[PDB]
């Protein structure tokens, strides 16, 4: 049920991270997650290459 | 002996290294021949 | 760990003084404090060399089937008589099987 | 090799196995209509098995052991 | 249906395989350059200049 | 005897000959090569290509469209250097089936080498692939429907076309939103059959799905510095003026004094004129001002302190998109004020998008020239959406000009075929054979499509058959589960002029081929 | 994927219903943030320089 | 796998190159510290002599080429 | 992955790989131009083929045995190595037949590239095969004629 735990590198163990005041934008790893996937997506649709 | 449109395709993009590698010093020879030639035969004769 | 003393213009000598007493001493511990068993009971002889030859071989790719490789040495080493010849010892290498497979020929 | 599905024939494959006890149930290559190699007559040998996965293992642990390369 | 489509050319298969060991290779390297206890990258390119 | 194989030699060096076994070889290898390449990327389960360039930045292109992988690779083969020419003016005469047309020409081809083994004289091939192409045209046209009349089947009409020609590419991800851009950018054109009217402008980052079609214009170009950023209600004056160290034409003349306080006198004058230059384009009362060349400090400064945006170097295409969505008129000369056309947009602004900046033409008074932006992850993902997007709007602008529409999933191959059969069946001589083998590419091109996409092509295309010939001309191949279906209530629909134009490009070509029995060479340089 | 038989356009649309659902949990997982709010931009500043 | 056209020197190699480096720049002019150190002959393969004992000076005229020495001789 | 196209050689210097395509489409180039070869030699209007020796010896050698044909020639694709000693086999065994099998087995492997490329398994053409090659022989002998009776 911990939604924020996560990897804590002061300590070298896990805790909550917000005490840990490690907080990013949700447009980073909303973007990232679209253009990774939507770049996997492009790379699937191709099964040759040609030399010109 | 039919297939003479080979088309490479995937031969080239895993040896680029090599022929790049082969391709460098060509050119650095290269230069040396063409700045040479300007002196070596061009009013030699002449 | 030595070689900052010698940048900063230290005689080896005094190195050299200092390894060989250091080595003497470390090696008369070791003398001192190592464990024998004063009582040559056959059964005690038999752990203490399968536990050598276990901890000697706890590192190879046999590592896994330590304790019978093991047992099967020191089966081998103890029907030697007195000088213990390698050559007396022989040892073949046949292609195809698993490790487990290999025996040791009375 | 047989042209079917991979993930789906094994996947039917093995949970028919866990269903009924029945560990004869393999891959019908011939598509003879039954998955029953005791009733398909496909037979072999355990010492032939036993030496595969003990081989497989045996040579799959010297080569993850490796870790330095040398070549001149 | 039976024994179905016969994969006839099976070299978009190889290009798939390619193009996905190419991205993985990417990834490996720039994988340990991420999070706070990244270190950084050292590259010297074709003329002298260099950047880390 | 033949020019090669003689006691003397009769050419140059390095100069070589082919007779007609050999010549037909290298022609048919060379054309089935081409076929089998462009191939794989056709109907909606084709894939792409990675074209690699061996220069020296080694550009990096994705595509899927046919045209654009022949002509970006190296082909020394005679015949497919013909082919590569037939997919190059198929895609001039319109933006889609340079797939479809090579892949026809590849297949015919193959068929005729076939009939060749087979002892048939090519002339008599020739003779029955023209009366072939003659049947099969005929069946086309009379299968042709026609809804221009209607305006709401009209839409539904080029609504399906644009979902069928963005069903191979890369777009076909997100169909729907794209073929309803492309709709109603073709729409704003009002009947202009000019495709340079619609600028794409393709801006890395963001999904795909981001692309939009702007309900006004934008402009990549940059404000003065002095002059405003947004106005309202805008009195747009469209110029193709200096504005830059304004010389007079009198190429011979020069200044000639003798004293400096004449050449000060005579650069205030040049100054003063113009000033006067830029006063009498203000006359016309104006708020925006764009100019197709440079305007420099001067100038600019005084639009400034009138407060009058200038924007400045908008090329020949800029000026005439402006023109064309707000409605003014390309000016040269200001001596007239009321002779001139004002253009007249909503509001002008500055929008962000990406990390660029551009000028955002709002509530324009025409309209009638669109920008659609275009958002990926890489930039040949943007590249390939800019392309499908023209193969779209060529095709919607095609059928605007011609409404006539033809079903497309194999529907029309498989009637062309079956007239072709049955015009073949009715024929004597091995002119038959040879209608037979043209009817048999038609049939190969959907067993391909299915072959694409994993299908039982065998069992689909004999259903096909089946069907046409008991007389269901609607049957087409049914992607969506590998069957088969009437594409009027599936909604697949094509251009007849694109699917006329793939047919008689590949029987010209196939024929034009054919009839070549010796290949001479002259020494390369 | 592909190497149990799946073919590469099946992984393309299981991909993007999977980043769908991805950007769902995503957004559900925020938090409102105001510009106002000088320490929760302070933090967000300060986790971009960690790796660095 | 990476294809790339180059070298790559990763983990405990690349380290000691680096400290590599900079031990030898130091050794350069470690000769040339506190009163009892003595200066240098520098020849530029010219015929130049500079005798100098500054450390600038030294750093400056000789030819560097791996990465982290040319960092000393800037610091 | 394959053995040729992977990051890493696995390979001597010279050694070669061809997968399944590129292998099938060598078979059958080889094959193919074996047998048109050796077929125009074929019944009785036939004709004959020069054969000349780029040894020293340089000897000539005009025939239409189909076996002496294909012996004496450069033979590089193992598919047309393949079919050589097919035929070489076949001259031994009985004395005619050799051009006949060569071009049975030619046009045989012609049809099965048309068949792959019609998306067919090998081994379901292999089974179809095996069954034609059995209703075949059993037709062909119970078509023969015998008069080994009457002098
Ligand atoms: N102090 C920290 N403790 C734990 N994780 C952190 C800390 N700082 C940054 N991170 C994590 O490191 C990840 C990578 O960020 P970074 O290494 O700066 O490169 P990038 O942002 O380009 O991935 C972020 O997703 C962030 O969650
Ligand atoms: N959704 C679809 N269903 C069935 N067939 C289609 C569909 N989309 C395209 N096709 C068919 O694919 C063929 C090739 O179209 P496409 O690959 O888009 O362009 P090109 O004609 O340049 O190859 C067309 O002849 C068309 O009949
Ligand atoms: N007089 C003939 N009429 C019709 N066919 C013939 C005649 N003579 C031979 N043939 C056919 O020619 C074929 C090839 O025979 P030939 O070339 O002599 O030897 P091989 O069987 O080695 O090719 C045989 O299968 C035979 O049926
Ligand atoms: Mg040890
Ligand atoms: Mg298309």
């Amino acid at each position: 049920g911990e939604k924020t735990a996560g990897i804590n590198v002061r300590k070298g163990g896990i805790s909550n991270i917000l005490e840990e005041l490690v907080v990013q934008p949700l447009l980073v790893s909303v973007s990232a997650l679209t253009l990774a996937t939507e770049t996997v997506r492009s790379i699937l649709k191709i099964d040759d290459v040609v030399n010109t | 002996l039919a297939g003479e449109g080979i088309s490479v395709n995937t031969g080239p993009k895993g040896v680029i290294n090599d022929w790049r590698r082969f391709k460098q010093l060509e050119t650095e020879q290269r230069e040396e021949q063409c700045r040479e030639m300007e002196r070596l035969i061009k009013k030699l004769s002449m | 760990q030595v070689k900052p003393y010698v940048e900063e213009g230290l005689h080896p000598q005094i190195i050299i003084r200092a390894f060989r007493t250091a080595t003497q001493l470390a090696v008369n511990k070791i003398k001192e404090i190592a464990v024998t068993v004063k009582k040559a009971d056959k059964v005690e002889q038999r752990k203490l060399l399968e536990k050598c030859a276990m901890t000697a071989l706890s590192s190879k790719l046999i590592s896994q089937q330590k304790a019978f490789f093991a047992k099967m040495v020191v089966d081998a080493v103890m029907m030697l008589d007195d000088l213990l010849q390698l050559k007396m010892i022989g040892i073949k290498k046949v292609q195809g099987g698993a490790l487990e497979d290999s025996q040791l020929v009375a | 090799n047989s042209g079917m599905n991979p993930i789906q024939t094994m996947t039917e494959v093995r949970a028919r196995q866990v269903k009924e006890m029945n560990p004869a149930l393999g891959i019908d290559c011939l598509h003879k209509g039954t998955n029953d190699m005791k009733q398909q007559h496909v037979i072999e040998t355990l010492i032939g098995k036993k030496q595969q996965i003990s081989l497989a293992t045996q040579m799959v642990r010297m080569i993850l052991k490796i870790d330095d390369i040398r070549k001149p | 249906r039976g024994k179905g489509a016969y994969q006839d050319r099976d070299k978009p298969a190889q290009i798939r395989f390619s193009n996905i060991s190419a991205a993985k290779a990417v990834a490996d390297a720039i994988r340990t350059s991420l999070g706070p206890k990244g270190m950084d990258k050292m590259i010297q390119d074709g003329k002298g200049d260099v950047t880390i | 005897a033949s020019l090669s194989l003689a006691p003397v030699n009769i050419f140059k060096a390095g100069a070589d000959e082919e007779r007609a076994e050999t010549a037909r070889l290298t022609s048919f290898i060379g054309a089935i090569a081409i076929g089998d390449l462009v191939k794989s990327t056709l109907g909606p389960k084709g894939m792409d290509k990675i074209l690699l360039s061996s220069g020296r930045d080694a550009s990096l292109m994705v595509t899927n469209d046919g045209a654009t992988i022949l002509k970006n690779i190296g082909v020394d083969n005679p015949a497919a250097k013909v082919l590569v020419d037939m997919s190059r003016v198929q895609d001039d005469e319109v933006g889609d089936g340079t797939t479809s047309v090579t892949v026809l020409a590849a297949e015919l081809l193959r068929e005729a080498e076939s009939l060749i083994a087979k002892k048939i004289h090519p002339q008599t091939i020739i003779a029955g692939w023209r009366e072939a192409t003659k049947a099969a045209r005929e069946a086309l046209l009379s299968s042709a429907v026609d809804h221009g009349s209607d305006e709401v089947k009209f839409r539904q009409d080029l609504m399906n076309i644009a979902g069928t020609t963005l069903s191979s590419k890369l777009l076909t991800h997100h169909k729907d939103h794209f073929t309803k851009l492309a709709v109603e950018a073709v729409l704003r054109l009002k009947g202009s059959g000019n495709l340079e009217a619609i600028h794409i402008i393709k801006k890395l980052g963001g999904s795909l799905a981001d692309s939009y079609l702007d309900e006004g214009f934008l402009l990549d170009k940059k404000i003065g510095v002095n002059q405003p950023k947004r106005i309202e209600n805008a009195k747009i004056l469209i110029a193709n003026t200096g504005m830059d160290t304004d010389k007079i034409k009198i190429f011979g003349s020069r200044v000639r004094v003798d004293s400096t306080a004449k050449v000060a006198e005579i650069e205030h004058a040049e100054k003063e004129k113009m000033k006067e230059k830029v006063e009498r384009i203000l006359k016309h009362g104006i708020n925006c001002f764009i100019n197709r060349q440079l305007i420099y400090n001067y100038p600019e400064q005084l639009f400034g302190a009138a407060g009058v945006m200038a924007i400045e170097h908008a090329d020949f295409a800029g000026v005439e998109r402006l023109a064309l969505v707000t409605g003014g008129e390309i000016a040269s000369t200001f001596d007239h004020p009321e002779l001139v056309k004002l253009g007249s947009c909503k509001l002008i602004e500055e929008v962000m998008i990406g990390e660029d900046k551009l000028i955002h033409f709002s509530g324009v008074a025409l309209g009638e020239a669109c920008t659609i932006v275009l958002r990926g992850a890489t930039q040949q993902i943007l590249d390939e959406a800019e392309r499908s997007l023209h193969d779209a709007l060529c095709v919607l602008a095609q059928t605007v000009k011609d409404s006539r529409t033809v079903y497309g999933g194999g529907c029309s191959e498989m009637l062309m075929a079956h007239a072709v059969t049955q015009l073949a069946n009715r024929t004597p001589g091995k002119e038959a054979v040879a209608m037979e083998s043209y009817a048999k590419a038609l049939r190969m091109l959907p067993t391909i499509i299915a072959d694409n996409a994993g299908y039982d092509s065998a069992d689909l295309v004999a259903q096909l058959r089946a069907a046409h010939s008991e007389g269901n001309t609607t049957a087409g191949l049914d992607m969506r589960e590998g069957t088969i279906g009437d594409m009027a209530i599936l909604g697949i629909t094509e251009s007849f002029q694109v699917k006329r134009q793939v047919l008689l490009s590949a029987a010209e070509a196939a024929e034009v081929i054919l009839r070549v029995d010796n290949i001479i060479k002259a020494a390369p340089r | 994927l592909l190497q149990k038989g799946i073919h590469p356009t099946i992984i393309s649309e299981s991909f993007q219903k999977a980043l769908e659902k991805g950007i769902e949990i995503l957004t559900d997982m925020s938090r409102p943030v105001e510009l106002s709010d000088r320490e929760t931009l302070l933090n967000s500043a300060t986790t971009s320089l960690n790796s660095k | 796998p990476l294809s790339v056209f180059g070298d790559r020197s990763t983990g405990e190699t690349i380290r000691s190159q680096n400290v590599m480096a900079a031990a030898s720049i130091a050794n350069i002019v470690k000769s040339s510290l506190g009163p009892v150190g003595l200066d240098k002959m520098l020849v530029d393969d010219i015929g130049d002599v500079t005798i100098t004992n500054d450390g600038a000076t030294i750093l400056k005229l000789l030819e560097v080429e791996h990465p982290a020495a040319k960092v000393l001789c800037e610091l």
